[PDB]
């Protein structure tokens, strides 16, 4: 215990001078013999001595633990991956330190170099491992933002969209979930629109529909209805006239499954502002309401074709919407007469 | 004959169903059978991995020392490269 | 029939469970034929928008029991026809993904 | 997304009978562009499996 | 003209035909002349293969044009007596309908003619097609390339599974609700009507439509097809409901197997476990399944009406067989994301997992043998996850390794006690007669006298019974025995742990067996021992010793290529024995050698004793390897006319393997 660190001191002065005879494989015991030296040698895997000395610190002091995995900086394994790419890339994904160890992007999208700056020209395949590594570990806002950084465009959005999809129809209470992903997407949509970039266009395109449906959502939960229906009709997620109702059952196709898994609660939210607007006329009482009364006829007649619209909408989706979505707009237009 | 008629029926029904369930049983314990057996080749192959990079009978001894797990009380914090360590790491610092 | 109401007759036999392959691929001619007739006032890229609609709303419901979709004969109709018109290649390939 | 590489077999040899089919045609700018594309798509679907 | 006449009833319906009557009895009369003429070829001459196809083809053809008018009572009644014949005809023809092709297009036509068609007069007809279906597939490996339209046949059978496990549920609760039926025991009357149909029976069309769904599942090798039908239909959670209340009331028994075999072909991908067990499988089984094998406390009569039955016989033992096989394999593929619901699973059949540990102990009978093996097998399974089972069970994860400890001491015992196995078997094959008082002694003799006659002989047939049953009992212990050494080793620290880390804790680890070097006797209190594991070891190389002595060139029988896979099988067993019990061995020695509390004295006998057998034992193993075992480098050290290099060697030799050298290391290591 007491000596590994004059141990591994040995072995690095023995590694750059060119003594340390190097074991083959990763997998190999700390020392070995192999099948072509005098059997009176021996050699040490090099790469286990360090990763075996470097643990020690790794959660704590990983600024130098970067160092020790500098020496592996000329060494690779039996496919030709880089091991201080390797050691360095499962450093990161422990001790957590990405805007120190990586670097950071600030506001503008400009790129802030970490530690790793002093030891490579370029970080975006390092920057890449880590941002794959941490989405093999469902560490995908951290991925994201690692994509962001390397500027690997389309794999932010990738995750952006897949992170936006169960959250969208949720309320945005302060510090919720629906809160930090809102304010993560808009941060990167005012950075792509800001610096021109623009990804594949299925993603791409998805991106934007998920914020804009945050926008629909948070301007029907604040009460504001007529906005959210203002919103709505630009979106054409929905159909509004009848004659629209095949031109959204053909598109439905080719939206994306986060678009798909969202549509449910969209009618629901729909339907309770065209219910809503209902309930507004029928309350607005002839005493005091000097229009022509046509101009309430108009709009009750109006509001029923836009929620049967809905329901026959509804009835044309090859997705399963529930029975409970499904029912809840029936006895919304039950309800509309 | 409508004995023989009724039977001829019975076993061109029922047969099959025992042919189906002979395939799930055997295709069942086969596939618990020989799992089994793929399970234990790379026990053999792993003793020759071990044994080969040792040799015969000339390293062991980890040495003799204290365990740790994630039990117990540890008041000092977490910083853990050590006064000896901390002066080797600002030598590889001034080395890199 | 008195009235060839060829996108109902289709449901009939549909609902009455009853498939005769000759009378289903009979009734996607009649309705083939009759949406490439009706539509002769339009422009070709219309009319294959309108036969685009036509198909791939009918085929929603029928695609689901396909003793009432013959997608063979309806490719190879629906493709006689582009190869008649000088439609896009594209075309019957796209109503059937959007299928 | 398992269906994919049972699949991407399936359209490499249907691909090579195309092929097989276009190169014993007459040599006509069509047949010529066509035997272009079916190698285009040969030497895309070289990459989906 | 049989073909004609049917296709011209297809097209003469909704016209008054007249000859309706003579029609159906001519169609009625080819149909008897037919049956008799497959049972009686050899006296109706109908011995070409190829009149034979075309009188399955006419009859196929014959058939379809009857069911594909479903608006007709004639040409439906008429079509279900042909389809009769035609699965008659499928069923004593499946060696000579060379083409399968050619039969798959006209049955999904006539099951989509069968499913336009009233359900009461064809539940009688979607079961012959069913069945028809299940045989076609059954005659030659296929693949989801070689079905015409698969994907609207599994549509097609999963809707009609879900009319018909749907009217066996409500069959299942109303019967529920109508309290106290009697034993009606005698009506010896003839076939008359409207007795209700038990949906329950083995040529019912729910039980064809889960035979026919598993045949069809062991088509599609990734599940991305059937999957896509089980999206469109809730059927797997039908199935479990129906199969929860089947298994609450011991009902449905053809159906409640008929599911757990389909559920276990699932189980087998990772897409059809992982949709096994996202339907609930754990609720609708774990304690539905302890009424099964659970006993009424009112004691009267055991009946011993149990003759000759096949072991393939429907039976609520073999629903609690299929339940643990099929919780074997959903921990198997889904390890951690099926780890809880296997301890939920285990804690509720604790008291049935320590009895079918111990049945071997007192019931050496096949179905048993096969019982207790899916038992340890669910438990070889669930010992990789320890300390997850410690932290959870910790009393019933140590009775199973006590348990365990005494199951390994019986099948050894028994296996090497060849003469007691045998005996224990003809003790357990010979009934009635009792009597009792003691005494003694004393002689004959002599004599008259005389004739005369007659002459049978014994039956040599009767030895070859006796013995092939000896030889499936000795393999059924033999697997239980491996799989028992394979989950008792995770209940002990490895050999390159015990061997090499010296603050490696002992606490964690139990001693599984005794300090003895005896023989294990067949005996019910004697806790196993390194005596026994030394058995086991010797055990293995004689039975791998009369492997090698069967090999004299026997000549002229034809049609069995399994003896050939079983006499691999048995062997890669044989040696999966010997390597668990030399781990086992290795690693309780070392926790013996070790531990601070065993004396000086039996470390220094426990050194000494060890050093002596492992030596007989490897002068024994390294007696038998010079022969080459089953593997590559035997293979290229056997050629001699050909295959030789540098001057008579082949290949390479003197790959020793490494279970013989883990071997040497230890008793060098005990020799110091």
């Amino acid at each position: 215990e007491r000596l590994r660190c004059h141990a591994v001191h040995v072995a690095l002065v023995l590694f750059e001078l060119k003594l340390l005879l190097k074991s083959s494989g990763q997998s190999a015991q700390l020392l070995s013999h192999e099948p072509g030296d005098p059997p009176c040698l021996r050699r040490l895997n090099f790469v286990r001595l360090l990763m075996l000395y470097t643990r020690k610190f790794e959660s704590t002091d990983p600024r130098e633990a970067l160092q020790y995995f500098y020496f592996l900086r000329d060494e690779k394994d039996s496919q030709g991956e880089n091991m201080f790419l390797r050691c360095v890339s499962e450093l990161v994904i422990e001790s957590r330190e990405f805007d120190m160890i990586l670097g950071k992007l600030e506001n503008d999208g400009s790129r802030k170099p970490g530690v790793i700056d002093k030891f490579t020209s370029d970080t975006k395949p390092i920057i890449n491992k880590v941002a794959s590594v941490a989405e093999n570990k469902g560490l995908f806002e951290e991925a994201a933002k690692l994509y962001d950084l390397a500027k690997n465009a389309d794999k932010v959005l990738e995750l952006m969209n897949k992170l936006l999809s169960p959250v969208v129809p949720q309320i945005s209470a302060p510090q919720s979930n629906k809160e930090r992903l809102k304010n993560m997407a808009l941060s990167i949509a005012e950075r792509y629109r800001a610096q021109g970039i623009s990804a594949n266009k299925f993603v791409d395109s998805t991106f934007y529909l998920l914020l804009d449906l945050i926008t629909f959502f948070d301007e029907y939960h604040s009460g504001h209805i007529d906005r959210a229906f203002d919103i709505i009709e630009r979106l054409k997620l929905v159909p509004l006239n009848q004659e629209s109702v095949e031109e959204r059952v053909a598109a439905f196709r080719n939206f994306s499954d986060e678009i798909r898994h969202n549509l449910s609660e969209v009618l629901l939210a729909t339907m309770n502002i065209l219910f809503t607007q209902f309930k507004r006329l029928k309350g607005t009482s002839p005493s005091s309401s000097s229009r022509p009364q046509r101009v309430i006829e108009d709009r009750d007649s109006q509001l029923r074709s836009q929620a049967r619209t809905l329901i026959t909408f509804a009835g044309m989706i090859p997705y399963r919407t529930s029975g409970d979505t499904n029912a809840r707009l029936v006895q919304m237009e039950v309800l509309m007469n | 004959i409508q004995g023989f008629l009724k039977n001829e029926k019975d076993n061109a029904l029922l047969s099959a169903i025992e042919e189906s369930r002979k395939r799930t049983f055997g295709m069942a314990e086969e596939y618990h059978r020989e799992s089994m057996l793929v399970e234990w080749e790379q026990v053999k192959q792993r003793i020759l991995h071990t044994l080969l990079a040792s040799g015969e009978d000339a390293l062991d001894f980890t040495q003799e020392s204290e365990p740790s797990y994630i039990s117990d009380v540890g008041p000092p914090g977490r910083s853990s490269l050590d006064n000896i360590e901390m002066a080797y790491a600002r030598q590889i610092y001034i080395y890199n | 029939d008195p009235f060839k109401l060829a996108e109902c007759k289709l449901a009939i036999i549909h609902c009455a469970g009853y498939s005769d392959p000759i009378l289903v691929q009979t009734l996607w001619q009649d309705i083939i034929e009759k949406e490439l007739s009706d539509s002769v006032t339009l422009s070709s890229s219309d009319r294959m928008h309108a036969l685009s609609l036509k198909i791939v709303l009918l085929g929603k419901i029928y695609a689901g029991t396909p003793r009432f979709f013959p997608l063979d004969f309806i490719v190879q109709f629906l493709e006689q026809q582009v190869c008649t018109l000088n439609w896009d290649v594209g075309f019957v390939i796209q109503t059937m993904n959007e299928i | 997304n398992c269906e994919r590489r049972r699949f991407t077999n399936l359209c490499l040899d249907a691909v090579c009978g195309y092929l097989v089919e276009l190169q014993s045609m007459s040599s006509s700018v069509a047949v010529q562009a066509i035997t272009g594309n079916f190698k285009s798509l040969q030497a895309k679907l070289e990459r989906l499996h | 003209y049989v073909k004609s006449l049917a296709v011209h009833v297809a097209e003469t319906e909704g016209s008054s035909c007249t000859s309706l009557l003579e029609y159906q009895m001519l169609v009625s009369a080819w149909r008897m002349l037919l049956i008799i003429a497959t049972t009686h070829a050899d006296i109706m001459h109908l011995t070409d293969s190829v009149v034979r196809r075309q009188l399955f083809l006419d009859v196929l053809d014959g058939t379809k044009a009857l069911l594909l008018v479903p608006a007709s009572v004639n040409c439906l009644r008429l079509g279900s007596m042909k389809c009769t014949l035609l699965l008659i005809l499928l069923r004593q023809w499946k060696r000579e309908l060379g083409s399968v092709d050619e039969i798959l297009g006209p049955l999904t036509e006539i099951l989509e003619g069968v499913l336009q068609a009233d359900q009461q007069l064809m539940e009688k007809t979607k079961a012959k097609v069913f069945s028809a279906f299940i045989t076609v597939l059954q005659m030659k490996e296929m693949k989801v390339s070689d079905i015409p339209q698969y994907s609207q046949l599994v549509l097609n059978v999963c809707e009609t599974l879900q009319e018909e496990v749907i009217a066996l549920f409500d069959q299942t609760r109303h019967s529920l609700a109508l309290g106290s039926a009697t034993e009606d025991k005698d009506s010896m009357e003839t076939d008359d009507c409207s007795r209700s149909r038990h949906r329950d029976q083995r040529d019912g069309v729910c039980v064809l439509g889960l035979h026919l769904a598993k045949e069809l599942c062991e088509v599609d090798e990734d599940g991305d097809s059937w999957l896509q039908v089980t999206r469109r239909l809730p059927i797997l959670p039908t199935l479990l409901t129906t199969l929860e209340v089947s298994l609450r009331m011991k009902q449905n028994l053809h159906f409640t197997e008929a599911t757990l075999h389909l559920l276990l072909t699932l189980a087998r991908t990772q897409q059809g476990a992982t949709a096994v067990a996202g339907a609930g499988i754990t609720q609708s089984i774990c304690l539905p399944l302890l009424s099964v094998y659970q006993l009424s406390t009112n004691g009267t009569a055991q009946t011993p009406s149990a003759s000759r039955k096949s072991l393939d016989a429907p039976s609520w033992p073999g629903v609690y067989r299929l339940s643990m096989s099929l919780m074997e394999q959903l921990l198997k593929t889904l390890r951690y994301n099926f780890l809880p619901e296997a301890l939920d699973f285990v804690g509720v059949h604790q008291e049935r997992t320590l009895q079918c540990l111990n049945a071997v102990r007192t019931v050496q009978s096949l179905a048993c043998l096969e019982e207790a093996d899916h038992t340890v097998g669910f438990i070889l399974q669930l010992s990789n996850f320890m300390k997850e089972w410690h932290f959870h069970l910790p009393q019933l994860m140590r009775d199973i390794q006590v348990n365990l400890g005494y199951l390994c001491q019986a099948c050894t015992s028994l296996l090497h006690s060849r003469k007691m196995l045998q005996h224990y078997l003809q003790n357990k094959n010979g009934d009635g007669l009792p009597s009792a008082v003691a005494q003694r002694v004393q002689r004959p003799p002599s004599a008259a006298s005389a004739a005369p006659s007659s002459s049978k002989q014994p039956a040599a047939d009767t030895e070859a019974s006796e013995q092939q049953a000896l030889h499936t009992v000795q393999y059924g212990l033999l697997k239980i025995l491996s799989k028992t050494l394979a989950a008792l080793r995770h209940f002990t620290p490895d050999v390159c742990q015990i061997l090499l880390d010296q603050s490696l804790d002992l606490a964690e680890y139990n001693f599984l067996f005794a300090l003895s070097f005896t023989t294990p006797t067949f005996d019910s209190e004697v806790a196993p021992s390194f005596g026994t594991l030394l058995a086991t070891v010797n055990v293995a190389l004689n039975m791998l010793g009369e492997l090698d002595k069967k090999k004299e060139p026997l000549t002229q029988a034809v049609g069995l290529s399994t003896q050939a896979e079983g006499t691999r099988t048995l062997k890669s067993l044989l040696m999966f024995t010997m390597e668990n019990c030399f781990y086992l061995l290795i690693s309780q020695a070392m926790r013996y050698l070790r531990d601070p509390a065993v004396h000086p004295r039996d470390k220094q006998r426990m050194k000494q004793e060890l050093s002596s057998e492992l030596s007989t034992l490897l002068s024994s193993l390294s007696r038998y390897f010079r022969r080459g075992a089953p593997s590559s480098p035997a293979t290229g050290v056997l050629p001699s006319p050909q295959g030789k290099s540098t001057s008579l060697s082949k290949a390479s030799p003197e790959s020793q393997e490494p279970l013989i050298q883990l071997v040497q290391a230890f008793v060098r290591h005990m020799q110091r």
